[PDB]
């Protein structure tokens, strides 16, 4: 659930940080350590997640961009054909991901 | 007293009604006011448009939908309160107390009267606008939470110098109808009719899209001579005009959705700008048609599969809409759900239909469809396929089996 | 300029947070004022011990009439009452002692500037010394099957402190006598009141007599506000006295109708304009329309062509459906079929669009946010907290199966859609079977 | 200001038990003279006398150890009502018996260290009372069972009683372990006869009855022995309030509060007639006050509801007859409304009345799908505990049904 998702996001930031549990973490991360922020999220596999929570949570992502020092990257893994993830999200998040995405084939059968 | 008020379009009586039930006087404005209606109405952006004209009113402003569950709202509160308390109010000799403390409730009413009794030295009574934006949009909600927000500010000792004022925004009708017999001030946010919509795209997202890069190219490249900022806003209107035309049956009268669309084809539509293409927007029209013509808001031999996964997908979408009636004879409900079936039979009919025997290839393709999730199962956690409970149904579209179904020659088209 | 000094004496007044010598008491409340007041000052004055529960509706005036009392007695026995104040909503079975631990002090601080937590209570005020009064809203949530410890202390008190003690509870259920546990049942002293209901049209003209006028000379204009409003209330055919015998009529709870009336005397600019908006009274109709803007047909007005259509469609699949159930293919298999028979009653010419199964996606979208659809055993909101956290732990299969085979059913009926549809729509003639 | 106190301030100021009293005592003599350890049970109604004839039976066992006829013991008092916790037991018993402060857990092992290995001349007797003993319940009825069974020690030299609402209740609920060790020794009490009410009514007002008074003229303050005045309560009055009380219930708290209603009716009758010779009070006050107790404000706020309630009602019932069913859609009952107007529909009136109901008597409002202040009725009705409604978000299939009987309801319609 989202609920877990941000928790556990905000769990490795702060470890990432303090190795040199809210949102409140990504507006005060300059004030605490003096840098600026960028952040990579790795959905490490896409057809697996429940649609309707990373739906939500890509939302509750797109909160972070009012503050000046925050910058978001996301990394989608897809097994089957990209059209699959179309049919589970929400239209409304698809425009979000349709601004400014990269599409790449990794897969070792490229062209024999 | 008196609170100026803002011109803004569209929203006039609901600005009339929030120059009512606010203002510096706490003996004349509500204990709770309630603003609702649904996204895309402008709440947000009306209400901060309202404290934007008054300064001296001491407004703190929340989102529950950053704040995930109860206990970031209720600490947000104090945290928030008590540091524009200070910013406002600052010779005051105060201690700090720590939000984190806010555990309950009732913890609030407490930090909020030690606060309160702190500032007691204040000469004049005065208003503190807490506001939550989308108090339904909270994620972790139920029924009886907003009560405790309703019924607050009475435990609260009517003596104090600083009273609270509470003001929600709402989303959903079914939440206002459990609580009217309160008889909550209430303002309404209607949907915007389409020529409401068009206005307000226009006079939003016009400008900004007016200057950006791609025309700073585009009208150097056609060495425009007697360009003017009047033409290049009549340009940049009619392009929010067609757009709504096309697609209004489509995204319905959402500014969102119309936002999007926009961002997706204004640089191909700047593209196809010329020299002869300004000053005739007719022809603009006429050459960049097929913008207008599909939606462009799709993501993006579709399937490419072996031949044993292809026929373990064409079999196991015959055992997920065939009735097991038939399998003793056949081989011997579109609309709906497919139904669940066992392995048992998903077996046999490969079996049956391939142009094979046990060998570990057949199994291993059947796990590599579950694995792209071609082929659902009846669990969510603890995969355990191998434990007899399990039943298999078909994820997978009959638009996708039929163009298999062409690609390995089959003819599932006469089974049914 | 002057004005203002009126038109914020009407606010100050509807609000109700007058001073006690300028405070109102309703006609048809008095007898239940008199009865509460008598055991309020028999409690605090001559040092009685009682236990109340007042009755009747959210937004009766019941707790209104205590803090009446209240404000009356600090003017002359400030020193001799401690008042306890607990919301069923707030506390708690467990925070509930917390706050009166809390509130003892606070107001012993300002005085002087669960075995034995009662027994030391009674023995520090002993100490001390006052009358201590305790006040309970939504008794019937501390009168829940969860043990009734709090009252069942509290009612037992009554008739063993050594400090004088007094209690008033306040709900809205009437069968309070059953909430309570027969324990507890017995130890209250069971003088039950129940808020006296508007009955007549003749008690609310006079509930707004009362309201409205103004008794000092605060501004050169009150005489003429209290003549036009006696006026107003005089004559039957008065548009407010209109709109009063239909809010009578509708529903019984006056606060409902002075909430209603605060934004026109908020609003009026000038005493002028005040005049003639109370005498032409149509801002209390687009009030009214706007209270009524967001409901089922305000929604369906708003929509498209096309979300009306695949509307339409879906409400003829639900019919035709023995359950009512429908899915998002069936909604686009009869959408072709209608525009194809459309179509089809077009001659073809000698030598209108089906959208797309994708672009219709966004419209059923817009349509299931907008609350015409919901989803098959759709329970929507949940209760409490309890049953939200189980509610969040599940996974609904509705959530995880495709977009084109969640199972809907439906809000507004064909019979409805031909009501408010126009018959100039084109669809319109679809909304028969 | 002096506390003013009138001639019927005595009546509401101010034997029936001995049998139960020598039971109780005669169990008790005989174990805590012997030095020995056992379980006392007590049962019955509130309000029957139970836990003052405890108290009383323990006050004389002090006065027998004071005659040192039995030998010193010490008392501990504990409600099951009044603590916060369960696991408090443990800690306070251990508290009295010890003076120490360690935690339940150590409390309880404590307790069984205790009773069970001390030698029994290093003790002094014990006796609990352990009131609301079926409140005290939890999962595993550790203190059902740990308390009694320390009884069992003969090295315990502890007494343990225990209230509760029923006789049978370890052959009900406790197990056979529990059951064995309670035993035989249980005592019940009964509620009590009219003539035992009018007894101790007599009995708490034996010196007030026909008694003089000295009173003050001036403000109605009266000394028990200005002008004299008399004072009367009705037998007849005692003896209708003790018939009916007795026909209702046991509790003795009932009769006493009867008794205080009807002399604060007679006060109030008496201030009214002298706006500050024998003051009879009178089988009407005493009547009064069991009208009140008997009467149900039910019918008359019913017939009290507004027209939309009256009109919900109405519909409700018109459907409970057409259909023979308990419960309605307001798919049912929003159109069987309509049907209800409609068929009236010839009528001028019904005009107007739909124009009220439908548009709320204005042109620039249209049709609703509801009547107006639907949601107010139906969550008012649901606020009185009248109706009562299932939880599901459609607006339709959403079910609906009466909470009070059908016969009151005809009843209240009938008058309207
Ligand atoms: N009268 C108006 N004039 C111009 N723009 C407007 C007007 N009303 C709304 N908008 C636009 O609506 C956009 C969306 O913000 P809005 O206040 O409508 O959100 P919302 O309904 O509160 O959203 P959510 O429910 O997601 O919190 C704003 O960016 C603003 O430009
Ligand atoms: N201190 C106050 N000053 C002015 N008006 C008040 C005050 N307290 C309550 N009211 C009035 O009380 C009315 C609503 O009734 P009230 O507040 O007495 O009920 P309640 O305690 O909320 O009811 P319940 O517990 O039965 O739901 C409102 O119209 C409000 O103006
Ligand atoms: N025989 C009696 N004579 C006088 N007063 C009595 C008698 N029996 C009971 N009472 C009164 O009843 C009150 C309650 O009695 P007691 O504490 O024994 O209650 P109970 O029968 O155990 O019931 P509950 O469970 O409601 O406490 C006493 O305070 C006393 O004033």
């Amino acid at each position: 659930n989202v609920r877990m998702m941000l928790r556990r996001s905000m769990y490795k930031l702060y470890s990432a940080a303090d190795a040199e549990y809210d949102l409140s973490l990504v507006e005060n991360f300059k004030r605490l350590f003096g840098k600026d922020l960028a952040m990579v999220f790795n959905f490490k596999d896409v057809d697996s997640i429940n649609f309707n929570t990373l739906d939500n949570f890509i939302i509750l992502l797109k909160s972070a961009f009012k503050y000046d020092h925050v910058k978001i990257s996301l990394i989608f893994n897809i097994n089957t054909n990209l059209s699959n993830i179309e049919k589970n999200l929400r239209q409304s998040t698809i425009r979000l991901l349709k601004r400014n995405y990269h599409k790449l084939d990794v897969s070792s059968n490229k062209g024999f | 007293m008196n609170v100026t008020t803002p011109e803004v379009a569209f929203r006039e009586y609901q600005t009339n009604c929030l120059a009512s039930y606010i203002s510096a006087d706490p003996d004349i404005t509500p204990s709770n006011l309630i603003l609702q209606g649904y996204s895309g109405t402008g709440k947000t952006y009306t209400l901060k448009k309202y404290f934007n004209a008054n300064p001296n009113l001491h407004a703190v402003w929340l989102e529950p939908v950053e704040l995930v569950s109860w206990k970031p709202l209720l600490q947000a509160i104090a945290r928030t309160v008590q540091y524009k308390l200070k910013t406002l109010y600052p010779n005051i000799p105060t201690t700090d107390y720590d939000p984190l403390q806010v555990e309950e409730p009732f913890l609030l009413v407490k930090t909020l009267h030690n606060i309160f009794v702190q500032y007691e030295s204040l000469q004049e009574k005065t208003c503190l606008f807490l506001i939550l934006d989308g108090f339904d949009s909270l994620q972790d909600l139920d029924a009886a939470l907003f009560n405790k927000y309703i019924k607050l500010n009475e435990l609260l000792p009517k003596d104090s110098k600083i009273n609270i004022k509470f003001i929600y925004t709402m989303l959903e009708t079914s939440f206002l109808q459990r609580y009217s017999t309160h008889c909550i001030p209430t303002v309404m946010f209607p949907r915007y009719n389409v020529d409401e919509v068009s206005t307000i795209l226009v006079m939003s997202r016009c400008g900004e899209l007016m200057e950006d890069s791609c025309l700073r190219k585009r009208i150097i490249e056609e060495q425009i001579t007697d360009c003017t900022d009047d033409q290049f806003q009549n340009v940049a209107a009619n392009f929010i005009h067609l757009i709504v035309q096309a697609f209004h049956s489509y995204t319905g009268n959402d500014i969102f959705a119309l936002n999007d669309l926009i961002d997706f084809k204004w640089p191909k539509y700047v593209s196809r700008i010329t020299k002869e293409n300004i000053f005739e927007p007719l022809a603009l029209y006429k050459s960049a048609i097929k913008l207008f013509l599909s939606t462009d808001d799709n993501l993006s031999q579709t399937y490419d599969l072996s031949i044993i996964s292809k026929y373990l997908l064409i079999a196991s979408y015959i055992c997920s809409y065939l009735e097991p009636r038939y399998d003793a004879s056949i081989f011997s409900p579109r609309y709906l759900q497919p139904s669940l079936f066992a392995i048992e039979r998903l077996l046999a009919i490969f079996q049956a239909i391939f142009p094979m025997k046990a060998n570990i290839e057949v199994f291993q393709n059947l796990s590599e469809l579950h694995t792209l999730k071609l082929i659902a199962t009846t669990m969510n956690k603890n995969i355990d396929y191998l434990s007899p409970k399990v039943r298999w149904k078909v994820n997978v579209p009959w638009e996708i089996i039929k163009e298999i179904s062409e690609s390995v020659h089959f003819n599932i088209s006469d089974y049914f | 300029p002057g004005f203002g000094s009126l038109q914020r004496r009407l606010l100050q007044q509807l609000y109700g947070t007058l001073p006690t010598d300028e405070k109102i008491i309703f006609t048809y409340l008095q007898d239940c004022q008199q009865e509460i007041d008598r055991i309020i000052k028999q409690s605090i004055i001559q040092k009685e011990s009682h236990s109340v529960i007042l009755v009747g509706p959210r937004q009766s005036y019941k707790t209104y009439l205590l803090d009446y009392e209240l404000s009356l007695l600090q003017q002359s026995y400030k020193e001799q009452f401690i008042t306890i104040r607990l919301n069923g909503f707030i506390h708690s079975e467990q925070t509930a002692i917390n706050g009166i631990a809390t509130q003892l002090e606070q107001q012993l601080q300002k005085i002087h500037g669960l075995t034995e937590v009662f027994e030391k209570i009674l023995l520090l005020l002993d100490s001390t010394t006052i009358t201590v009064v305790f006040i309970f809203d939504e008794i019937d949530t501390f009168a829940g099957p969860v043990r009734q410890t709090l009252l069942y202390n509290l009612f037992d008190m009554v008739e063993h402190s050594r400090v004088p003690v007094c209690i008033f509870g306040c709900t809205t259920k009437l069968n309070i006598l059953e909430y309570l546990e027969k324990r507890v049942k017995s130890r209250f002293s069971q003088r039950v009141i129940y808020m006296p209901q508007i009955q007549n049209l003749d008690d609310m003209v006079d509930a707004v007599r009362n309201l409205l006028t103004v008794r000092s000379e605060i501004s050169p204009w009150v005489s003429q506000w209290n003549e036009t409003l006696e006026k107003e209330l005089s004559d039957p055919r008065s548009n407010l006295n209109r709109h009063i015998r239909m809010n009578f009529e509708t529903f019984r709870s006056l606060p409902t109708l002075k909430n209603s009336i605060i934004p026109l005397v908020a609003t009026s600019k000038n005493f002028g304009s005040l005049c003639t908006a109370i005498k032409s009274c149509s801002f209390l109709d687009i009030y009214n329309k706007n209270q009524l803007s967001n409901n089922l047909t305000g929604r369906l007005q708003s929509l498209s062509d096309l979300e009306l259509a695949i509307l339409i469609s879906a409400a003829r699949v639900a019919l035709r459906a023995k359950d009512g159930s429908f899915n998002f293919n069936l909604a686009y298999a009869e959408y072709e079929k209608m525009i194809k028979a459309i179509n089809s009653r077009i001659p073809t010419v000698a030598p209108i669009k089906l959208w797309l199964k994708k672009d219709v996606k966004n419209v059923w979208e817009n349509l299931v946010q907008l609350d015409f659809f919901t989803e098959k055993s759709a329970v929507g909101l949940r209760d409490n907290a309890t049953a939200a956290f189980y509610a969040s732990n599940y996974q609904f299969q509705g959530t995880m199966i495709p977009f084109d085979l969640r199972s809907y059913q439906m809000q507004i009926i064909l019979q409805e859609l031909r009501r408010i549809i126009p018959k100039s729509n084109m669809y319109y003639s679809w909304t028969q079977l | 200001h002096q506390i003013v106190e009138t001639i019927f301030s005595k009546v509401k100021k101010q034997p029936a038990r001995e049998n139960e009293f020598a039971s109780i005592y005669l169990s008790a003599y005989s174990a805590i003279e012997s030095d020995s350890a056992t379980t006392i049970y007590v049962a019955g109604t509130p309000g029957v006398g139970k836990t003052l004839t405890v108290r009383e039976v323990v006050k004389e066992l002090l006065s027998s150890s004071a005659q040192r006829e039995i030998p010193d013991f010490l008392y501990v008092e504990i409600n099951g009502l009044k603590m916060v916790k369960p696991t408090d037991c443990y800690e306070t018993l251990w508290n009295k018996v010890s003076g120490e402060r360690l935690t339940w857990a150590a409390s309880m092992e404590s307790l069984e260290f205790y009773f069970k290995r001390v030698p029994k001349n290093k003790k002094k007797t014990i006796v609990v009372l352990l009131d609301e003993l079926d409140a005290m319940v939890t999962k595993s009825q550790d203190i059902m069972y740990n308390f009694f069974n320390w009884t069992t020690y003969e090295n315990a030299k502890l007494i343990v009683i225990a209230v509760a609402n029923t006789m049978d209740l370890p052959e009900r609920q406790l197990g056979n372990k529990i059951t064995s060790r309670i035993g035989f020794t249980r005592i019940m009490f009964t509620g009590y006869t009219h003539e035992e009410l009018k007894n101790i009514i007599d009995l708490r007002l034996k010196g007030l009855n026909d008694s003089f008074f000295y009173v003050d003229t001036k403000t109605g303050n009266a000394i028990l022995i200005v002008r004299k005045v008399r004072l009367r309560m009705s037998a007849d009055a005692i003896e209708i309030a003790s018939r009916k009380v007795a026909s209702v219930s046991g509790d003795a708290r009932r009769a006493l509060k009867v008794c205080k209603r009807a002399a604060e009716i007679a006060e109030k009758h008496y201030m009214a007639k002298h706006g500050y010779g024998v003051q009879t009070v009178h089988i009407t006050h005493v009547m009064k006050a069991l009208n009140e107790t008997l009467n149900s404000h039910v019918i008359t706020f019913m017939t009290r509801l507004s027209f939309t309630a009256k009109l919900f009602i109405y519909a409700l019932l018109n459907l409970m007859k057409k259909n023979g069913s308990q419960e309605q859609e307001l798919g049912d009952i929003v159109d069987e409304i309509k049907l209800l107007i409609e068929v009236n529909g010839s009528n001028k009136f019904v005009m107007e009345i739909a124009k009220t109901l439908f548009q709320q008597g204005s042109d620039n409002i249209s049709e609703q799908l509801r009547i107006i202040s639907w949601d107010f009725v139906l969550n008012q009705l649901l606020d009185a505990g009248i109706l009562f409604k299932q939880t599901m978000k459609n607006d339709r299939i959403c079910c609906v049904k009466l909470n009070i009987s059908v016969e009151e309801a005809k009843r209240a319609m009938n008058e309207d």
